[PDB]
């Protein structure tokens, strides 16, 4: 890799009491991405493989 | 190698292997170029070159 990474807070706008619930993450996968891979597809899920 | 004349028309799915070769031999642009993708059903992106 070659370049810079940055990141800042953002409580002030990306949160609130009740909760804001937009956001998402796949941590199920029969196979780990190659670098920069993208996957958006959404389906049922069995360990089987089938 | 593959070839259509007269009635035959192959149009068969072949597996990427991640990289491959090309070449054609045209009198009157018959190909007009490919698709890649994975799945191919809704499920994958895919692109198109023509
Ligand atoms: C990205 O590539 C991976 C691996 O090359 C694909 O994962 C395979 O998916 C098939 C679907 O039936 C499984 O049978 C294989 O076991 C999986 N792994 C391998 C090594 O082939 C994945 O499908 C590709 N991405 C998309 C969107 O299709
Ligand atoms: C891609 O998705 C569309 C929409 O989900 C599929 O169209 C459906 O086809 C079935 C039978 O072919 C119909 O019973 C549905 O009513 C269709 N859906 C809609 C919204 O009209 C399409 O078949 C999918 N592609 C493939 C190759 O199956
Ligand atoms: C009228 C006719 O039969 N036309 C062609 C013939 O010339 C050819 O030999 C064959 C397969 O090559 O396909 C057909």
């Amino acid at each position: 890799f070659m370049g810079c990474v940055l990141a800042w807070n953002t409580r002030n706008i990306d949160a609130t009491s009740t909760g804001n619930y937009n956001y998402k993450y796949r941590y199920l996968r029969h196979g780990k991405l190659r670098p920069f891979e993208r996957d958006i597809s959404n389906v049922p899920f069995s360990p089987d493989g089938k | 190698g593959f070839h259509t004349i007269n009635h035959t028309f192959d149009n068969p799915v072949i597996p990427f292997k991640d990289g491959i070769y090309f070449a054609a031999t045209e009198k009157s642009n018959v190909v007009r170029g490919w698709v890649f993708g994975s799945t191919m059903n809704n499920k994958s992106q895919s692109v198109i070159i023509i």
